[PDB]
């Protein structure tokens, strides 16, 4: 995510609070604020839609095979949303490098909770509370 | 050809990165000059307020001197903790050409000062007892005049005006007022030396020029909002406050020392250095009838 | 859980990362890396199958009545599995002193995410992210 | 995220350039040892055989 | 052949010890940033079976 201030674009600080900062290898090229899941042994890739694929958000831009840092659960984070989010909305990955509400997805439970509401394409402030994986 | 810098621009030297980082938008710091500053010992407290002055009594010779003693009341302060932090990796702290820790100390300091200024401006605008409604007419100087009129009419001496950018466009539209201290008195004393001696207006010896963004409209993250609109564009907007700077109190509490406390931490598990800042701040009128807002 | 280096077997260090280390009392004799749940007031026993019985994993061997250190959610752990786990598998207690997948179990949500895959009877590396008590 | 290298690699610092330039291929220099050397008085001259 | 060692807080391997007084654990951890790079790969030959 990025912030326009006149002629300038600035990077958005993904991490608001928390110390759930954990090392993985990028399975593809990943960007700051992007949701990710485990694609291999300690290897993380961009999440797809409708849940079952979330470990954390990518902290900084990385190329494939580079060591990545993630914010996991009990981090407060700045993240980009594909729709309008109000406070107390549960959110999970949209599959587009962004987040959507549980209410919009086919999933029944989220991974983060919106603390500060945002419009579509803008930065919400959210708290990461869960991870989602393969349940069959 | 030969050897020139366009060829070897990353090969034989690096492009300079300047050791000075140029500032973002800086919001106008006024509150410490534009109000009385109380270094409180406690986060909650109250300031004693005296009853208005009266007149001594025509008295016969050998007659009893009668009592009209000072009666007292109080206004409460409840200082809110304003905090900002920043984190930097050890690798980032070491590699920076800029002193990154010093900069984060500046950012934290600046952000806290903006907080103080927000608290001050929100209190000042919301709790002023007087008001000059311009009703979309005679805006600028006749409005400032009338607002001084309202404070003075209630027997308070105004000495300061706080102004919005849009009000500073309506005021100073007159070429008579072109020599006035439009920059803010604090701006000229901070960021100049040779002040133009003539510049005071309407007997107010401070212009506290303030920023559009400073008032608490509740749109900012973690801030709940004040009662008014700070602006000068629509009916109801408060564009200026005329007041006595000794009758509004900025109350600053710190558990250690008297002013902003900066703390640092090293995280050896993650190799992150943090800088945190804190101050506790309230703002209160001792007399709100010492102030008038200008309404669009 | 145990590790082989030549003829030697070594005790596996249960904790990879995390600080969610908490004191309970053993309701029975417990072994290192064993999943546990609350059996009484501040008292933990080994988990049964099919969910509703997970607080954390036991960090060292205890006899009945002794003080247990438990690794909760927010811990990366080396844990033994009863079946093949891939990375991104959700796992929960098996009832046999081990972890099994949510897919295998009669349950539908897990307590840890597999970060490094392992065969049946081997040591996976997992991140504990949830607690399961009784819901009736 | 916090300030970190991959974010600010070319905005808060410059990647190091080493102060020492590393040498290319050195050819072997032997002609002076390997032959009779004449420090001639003239650019042109003759040797009697 | 150049072994390139980057250390944020010094020259070389940094060993940090930490005490957790909430849990009574001592941590020992170590860090280094390392690359390796030839200035001249022609200055080396591999022997192949
Ligand atoms: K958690
Ligand atoms: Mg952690
Ligand atoms: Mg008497
Ligand atoms: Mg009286
Ligand atoms: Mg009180
Ligand atoms: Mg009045
Ligand atoms: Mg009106
Ligand atoms: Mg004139
Ligand atoms: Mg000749």
């Amino acid at each position: 995510a990025t912030e326009t201030q006149g002629e300038h674009t600035f990077p958005v600080e993904v991490l608001i609070s928390g110390e759930e900062l954990r090392g993985y290898t990028a399975g593809e090229a990943l960007s700051a604020g992007e949701p990710v899941y485990l694609s291999g042994d300690y290897e993380v890739s961009a999440s797809s839609a409708d849940g079952g694929e979330f470990l954390g958000v990518n902290l900084y831009d990385v190329a494939s095979g580079e060591p990545v840092a993630l914010a996991g659960d009990d981090c407060e984070v700045r993240v980009e949303v594909s729709e309008q989010v109000t406070a107390n909305d549960e959110i999970l990955p949209d599959g587009l490098g962004t987040f959507e509400t549980v209410a919009t997805s086919a999933a029944s439970a989220g991974v983060a909770i919106v603390q500060e509401g945002a419009a579509s394409g803008e930065v919400c402030e959210a708290y990461i509370f869960a991870v989602q994986g393969t349940t069959a | 050809f030969a050897a020139s810098d366009p060829e070897y621009v990353d090969t034989l030297f690096r492009e300079q990165l300047l050791e000075v980082v140029m500032e973002g938008r800086e919001l106008r710091k006024v509150a410490r000059e534009a109000s009385n500053v109380i270094n409180a010992n406690t986060r909650v407290g109250d300031v004693p307020i005296a009853s208005d002055e009266e007149f001594a009594r025509p008295t016969g010779q050998g007659a009893e001197i009668r009592d009209d003693g000072e009666t007292y009341t109080t206004v409460a302060w409840n200082a809110t903790k304003l905090t900002e932090g920043s984190r930097v990796t050890d690798e980032m702290r070491d590699q920076a050409m800029v002193d990154l820790i010093e900069r984060n100390i500046q950012r934290v300091g600046a952000s806290l000062e903006n907080g103080i200024n927000r608290v001050f401006l929100t209190e000042l605008v919301d709790n002023a007892q007087n008001n000059h409604d311009t009703a979309g007419s005679n805006q600028g100087y006749q409005a400032l005049n009338s607002a001084v009129g309202e404070v003075d009419k209630d027997d308070f001496r105004p000495d300061t005006y706080v102004t919005h950018p849009d009000y500073r466009t309506q005021l100073f539209n007159d070429t008579n007022l072109a020599y006035a201290n439009r920059a803010g008195t604090n701006e000229v004393l901070r960021n100049r030396e040779d002040a133009p001696i003539v510049g005071d207006i309407a007997g107010l010896d401070m212009h506290a020029a303030m920023s559009s963004a400073t008032y608490d409209d509740g749109t900012d993250i973690g801030w709940s909002g004040g009662s008014e609109t700070w602006g000068f564009s629509s009916d109801g907007d408060k564009g200026a406050v005329v007041y006595d700077r000794d009758n509004i109190h900025t109350i600053l509490y710190a558990p250690n020392g008297q002013d902003v406390e900066i703390k640092d931490y090293e995280d050896p598990i993650r190799d992150i250095t943090g800088v945190n800042g804190r101050l506790h701040v309230d703002c209160q009128y001792s007399q709100g009838r010492s102030s008038a807002t200008v309404q669009y």
